[PDB]
RNA sequence: UAAGGUGAUAUGAACCGUUAUAACCGGCGAUUUCCGAAUGGGGAAACCCAGUGUGUUUCGACACACUAUCAUUAACUGAAUCCAUAGGUUAAUGAGGCGAACCGGGGGAACUGAAACAUCUAAGUACCCCGAGGAAAAGAAAUCAACCGAGAUUCCCCCAG
RNA sequence: AGGGUGACAGCCCCGUACACAAAAAUGCACAUGCUGUGAGCUCGAUGAGUAGGGCGGGACACGUGGUAUCCUGUCUGAAUA
RNA sequence: UUUUGUAUAAUGGGUCAGCGACUUAUAUUCUGUAGCAAGGUUAACCGAAUAGGGGAGCCGAAGGGAAACCGAGUCUUAACUGGGCGUUAAGUUGCAGGGUAUAGACCCGAAACCCGGUGAUCUAGCCAUGGGCAGGUUGAAGGUUGGGUAACACUAACUGGAGGACCGAACCGACUAAUGUUGAAAAAUUAGCGGAUGACUUGUGGCUGGGGGUGAAAGGCCAAUCAAACCGGGAGAUAGCU
RNA sequence: GUUUAUUAAAAACACAGCACUGUGCAAACACGAAAGUGGACGUAUACGGUGUGACGCCUGCCCGGUGCCGGAAGGUUAAUU
RNA sequence: UGAGCCUUGAUGUGUAGGAUAGGUGGGAGGCUUUGAAGUGUGGACGCCAGUCUGCAUGGAGCCGACCUUGAAAUACCACCCUUUAAUGUUUGAUGUUCUAACGUUGACCCGUAAUCCGGGUUGCGGACAGUGUCUGGUGGGUAGUUUGACUGGGGCGGUCU
RNA sequence: GCUUGACUGCGAGCGUGACGGCGCGAGCAGGUGCGAAAGCAGGUCAUAGUGAUCCGGUGGUUCUGAAUGGAAGGGCCAUC
């Protein structure tokens, strides 16, 4: 599913509004990308489906700290 | 992204320095190779430990280089046995162990290696310059007056 | 507890019992076919077909037990690839499905009303889905107030159509 | 109270008020015991891709309106008593 | 009943019996009636439970002004001879009732819109696997021979057995006519008619699902239902109409 | 040959043939929020779409409009800043 | 190939003049042997007067109160304003090249006696492509709807204050 | 010829309209013009020459100003 393993960003629903304010149901999808992340703690590439923000979160927290939060959430990576 | 370097990098820096790198370069290249590691509030002391475990164990030695090289002006009067003939010039030679065991009398540590003798072997009964290898850069001083014997 | 009893249509038959194992009532127990989450594999539900391990046999064949999946943990093992890791086998623990309403969450109509209609309305209603519990959610101020002070959340009546 | 009994029963019957009762199992309360969880003091510490912002949406009675406040899909991004 | 007007040949009713339509809740106003009265009354809740307590509140006793503000006056205007609204009138809470409002709102009744399901045992198309086509005809290519060219070209005979080929049964279909039209039958029967080795037909099973399918295309067919199926739900949709 | 099962079998549909156009393969295109699947275990003598509709003689003038293709100095022009 | 900017090297012709006076202070001479001053001349700038610069050999000298002059010497120091050359350097466009993201419905290896999947090795592309958010355009492909009344029936026409 | 009464605030009372509204209006206050003065003048001989509300805009006005001082916005007056 279109969910980020770091953040848990999933598609959220909303409305498209026109100039006449005609509302129509629509989805907001995250900016999900599969990216291989270097885990130097383990000498291994780990592949995560992640949002661009989760990519920012990994840079900040470090993939080592992040993955410890994932295996503390199930979330087999 | 601010990161430090574990090696020299072409158009960036040298052997450890905080510089600002695009996230993709650091993330997709610099960190997967061993060319860098970010500042994470730890590597400003942890890989900055090769510059702080360094200084935690390099700091106090900068002073030893002096006290290991100061008390050699105390005597300035040493004379060592060796053969010596006419004209004031010598018969034999002067190695380094000649002066290494000579001034063990003077107490504080002295060696044959951490003394250095010139390429000439002091074949004179006359002042010919010598120095001590106390510190590698700072030169310490040697002059012995070989006993004209 | 008892002189009456063997459920009903429902009579009859053959019997039990009457001073305490008749029946009846209650508690703990026992048995509890097959299907069905159905779980050994399959399948047109109540059927078909096994495997392993024991113990039995007159050597024709019998009886019982275990054998799903997933998750977790563990042990053993184990690639490409030296390490390792994936992967494999087993054990143990737990889950699975059903169920009225209430609850929380994820999605989300239109008729209709506007005396047409699109904003708006209907309505976060109906409906679908996930999950839980005896209730759930919420909850101990980064709240209100107005220079006086109140002192978490929830529900009721007012404030007020 | 009621329900029955050959028509309408306080006294025919079953019952009702009232009084009593459990081998066995069990509930909710109490007391008490084994096992595990930690108070009390003292000094420290005070939740960052977060708050906030831009874009698009939603929620707040409040339809973006002069619109605070909450949530966030996207891009960003502090101070830290 | 509906109408200007109905014996009307305008509507409805075969008959009887039974059922079948102005309700309920909350707000609001007017009337009546009762209580108290410049005061009336409590709500939730407490409970000494239809008591009593609870006066938080609501209405009323003052209005004018957009408002600050003023106040039996106020606003207006620089100010009124003035003018507008007001002062000179008891209300309030119950009970009953008449209206209004929100709710299905007097009852019955649409076509339809939307949500979620059920359906390809009919039919349409496709997929796989099996089957069926009596009998009779025509006689393509090719082949062979004779004939003919320097050799190819070539022409009778035999052979051969092609074809969305011919006639015609089973089988598949349905052009005409009659019958029947509360039928034997919610599409048939009778006589004739078309195809009948193919783009054929048929059995078994399978796939496609509703704004979707499938369609040699008729808006045809998708279980006697199709310009959006069926069932259930929204739902007592709405109905200025009958 | 096909068709309005149940009032229309036809001049309608289809048809071989013709042309135009798209498509270089992870093809276009289509079903699918997606994965994927068909196309096709095919590869431009192929595939999809459109129109015409055996065969024969042929298919004339018009690119102003609308689309399609291409071109690009200038003008107009969104988010953003 | 566009621009800011630590910081320095160039930019300062009312004219008096020895001839190219932003300015206050710090001060009386700064540089010249990690080379003075004299020559050719480098590509700059210029009021047509020379300012400063690259280099050759060079080897003991150009530079004030100078008298004048509203101003006293680029003699040194120093913050600083008109001007204008460069790069460590910030982000802009284009072009080329790369690889490490990303892709691969290429080959090969293992998982695995598996045309899925994953991992691995390799090649090919490669910051493209592709996807998210935002945005302009297109958009009966699909949806929701509108498309008036009077009227000697309706429609056409005419009319609507 | 002179001028700005095509004035500002009000308005007894009438008229005409279902209403919204439209119209006529002496006289009062203030200020003006014409005229020696009486007086006339609140547009044009009259009756057509127009468009509700909403949403906004502009100017004025310290009416209001969500702790408070301001401001925003709102109100009120004039006009689009
Ligand atoms: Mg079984
Ligand atoms: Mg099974
Ligand atoms: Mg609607
Ligand atoms: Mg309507
Ligand atoms: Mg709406
Ligand atoms: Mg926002
Ligand atoms: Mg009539
Ligand atoms: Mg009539
Ligand atoms: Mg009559
Ligand atoms: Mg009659
Ligand atoms: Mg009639
Ligand atoms: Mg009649
Ligand atoms: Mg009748
Ligand atoms: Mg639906
Ligand atoms: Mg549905
Ligand atoms: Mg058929
Ligand atoms: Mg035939
Ligand atoms: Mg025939
Ligand atoms: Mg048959
Ligand atoms: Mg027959
Ligand atoms: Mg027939
Ligand atoms: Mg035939
Ligand atoms: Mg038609
Ligand atoms: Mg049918
Ligand atoms: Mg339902
Ligand atoms: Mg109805
Ligand atoms: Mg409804
Ligand atoms: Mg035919
Ligand atoms: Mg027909
Ligand atoms: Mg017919
Ligand atoms: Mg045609
Ligand atoms: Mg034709
Ligand atoms: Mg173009
Ligand atoms: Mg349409
Ligand atoms: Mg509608
Ligand atoms: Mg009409
Ligand atoms: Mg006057
Ligand atoms: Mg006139
Ligand atoms: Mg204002
Ligand atoms: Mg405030
Ligand atoms: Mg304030």
């Amino acid at each position: 599913s279109r969910v980020c393993q770091v953040t848990g960003k999933r598609p959220v629903t909303g409305n498209n509004r026109s100039h006449a304010l005609n509302a129509t149901k629509r989805r907001f999808l995250p900016n999900l990308h599969s990216h291989r992340f270097w885990v130097e703690s383990e000498k291994r590439f780990v592949t995560l489906r992640v949002s661009a923000k989760g990519m920012r979160v990994i840079d900040k927290k470090g993939i080592d700290t992040v993955l410890a939060e994932l295996r503390a959430r199930g979330e087999k990576y | 992204m601010q990161v430090i370097l574990l090696d020299k990098v072409a158009n960036l820096g040298s052997l450890g320095d905080q510089v600002n790198v695009k996230a993709g370069y650091a993330r997709n290249f610099l960190v997967p190779q061993g060319k860098a590691v970010p500042a994470t509030k730890k590597n400003i002391e942890f890989f900055e430990a090769r510059r702080a475990e360094l200084e935690a164990k390099l700091a106090e030695v900068l002073a030893a280089a002096n006290a290991r090289a100061e008390k050699i002006n105390a005597l300035e009067t040493v004379t060592i046995a060796s053969k010596a003939g006419d004209e004031g010039k010598l018969f034999g030679s002067i190695g380094t162990r000649d002066i290494a065991d000579a001034v063990t009398a003077a107490g504080v540590e002295v060696a044959k290696s951490e003394v250095r003798l010139p390429n000439g072997v002091l074949r004179t009964t006359g002042e010919h310059e010598v120095s001590f290898q106390v510190h590698s850069e700072v030169f310490a001083k040697v002059i012995v007056n070989v006993v004209a014997e």
